[PDB]
């Protein structure tokens, strides 16, 4: 179990992926596990869930198994141009389709809440519609999900850019009062962080910053945990954005320096600890490490994908291994 | 063995997979059946040329 994650209530090799031994294609549920440890206490099951740029939908699956929603609106960038010939494939998360939630949806069994999840991807045929930077995408997404219809919104848009602010005011419009937003921020461009925190603070309460214990130890990744403020008397989104620009270009950042120092102090030790864990896992190759995290993945419907990608036999001796390539290369 | 595991990790970290770390040309010759291939000085020389970093 990796409990080195911490919460702050307000060009390198990818060595960290060794600690991700389960999952076909993307494995962002590993970064999600640390989020569950703090969002499971509160209630987000009621209302719809919205996943912006979710891609493979791994986080979507693992959130859905333990936090089930009535309606789920997948959304990721996809154009029909890259389909294989004579095929009309819709954007379907290849990791979510084989997961427990969609496997239980397709066969009709009810979810944990007793309400069968209704999974509707946000896709009518337009590539610009999947791209959140376009205003048409914002209007269509807000149209289909309906304003004030959902409680959880999971934005994982990688690193303000037009798509980020567009995702932000999608949430602001569509979240139910008291709803939860999880955001895939990034601490390294601190100016963008201050901007994001100010604009979110105008209309969110209980803004919590969490660094995932399973995230990369070099990317300064932060998963924002914020709740939509009840009874929001905010005039509009544009006022929040413009005023955030003012504070950004006229005064100190809303983040206290003590919180920045705390984040850095915990970040250095967390990075060192995670690096030692990765180094030990690679070197010692102990079979069983952090069983609870992978057990969560197994309950979510994840399976070890090395079985099909690596169909090679498991020799019991190193001499036989070397002999195998001695045959292979010479042949 | 942990030594070749370590050197494979080092090789992968820079972003390349060198073939010589896992198994050496002398091991290839020793652990493989004798054949007309890999029997002549020119053949062995070009095998070692194709066997190294190239």
């Amino acid at each position: 179990l990796t409990e080195f994650d911490f919460i702050l209530n307000l060009p390198q090799p990818p060595l960290h992926h060794v600690l991700r031994p389960l999952g076909l294609s993307s494995t962002s549920w590993y970064k999600t596990i640390s989020v569950l440890n703090y969002i499971s206490h509160m209630k987000i099951s009621d209302g719809a869930h919205l996943y912006l740029a979710e891609g493979s939908g791994a986080s979507m699956s693992l959130i859905e198994t333990f936090l089930p929603g009535e309606t789920i609106w997948y959304n990721s960038l996809f154009n029909s141009g890259e389909n294989p010939p004579q095929r009309n494939f819709a954007p379907l998360p290849t990791q979510f389709i084989e997961s427990v939630p969609y496997r239980l949806i397709q066969a009709g069994i009810a979810a944990g809440n007793g309400i069968v999840q209704s999974f509707y991807p946000l896709w009518n045929g337009n590539s610009d519609i999947t791209d959140l930077s376009t205003k048409t995408s914002v209007e269509y997404i807000i149209h289909k999900v309906g304003a004030d219809t959902c409680a959880l919104v999971h934005v994982d848009l990688e690193g303000l850019e037009r798509a980020q602010v567009h995702a932000l005011l999608i949430t602001v419009t569509v979240l139910k009062p008291g709803g939860l937003l999880i955001l895939k921020a990034s601490w390294e461009p601190f100016n963008r962080f201050s901007f994001l925190l100010t604009v979110l603070w105008q209309f969110f309460s209980t803004i919590r910053i969490l660094r995932s214990s399973y995230s990369d130890p070099n990317n300064h990744e932060v998963y924002i945990i914020a709740t939509l403020a009840v009874d929001p008397t905010t005039s509009s989104f544009t006022t929040a954005l413009n005023r955030a620009r003012t504070l950004n270009e006229q005064g100190f950042s809303l983040i206290p320096p003590e919180l920045v120092s705390e984040y850095w102090r915990k970040r250095v030790e967390q990075g060192q600890i995670i690096q030692d864990c990765i180094d030990k896992v690679i070197s010692e190759c102990v079979r069983d490490q952090y069983l609870a995290d992978n057990n969560i993945i197994l309950q979510a419907g994840g399976t070890p994908s090395t079985r099909k990608w690596l169909d090679l036999p498991d020799y019991s001796s190193f001499n036989e291994l070397q002999s195998e390539m001695a045959r292979l290369i010479t042949i | 063995p942990t030594q070749t595991r370590l050197t494979l990790r080092q090789s992968i970290e820079l972003g390349e997979f060198r073939l010589r770390d896992v198994i050496t040309p002398m091991e290839i010759l020793k652990l493989s059946p004798n054949r007309k291939y890999l029997k002549s000085a020119l053949n062995q020389s070009t095998f070692n040329h194709l066997m190294g970093e190239t």
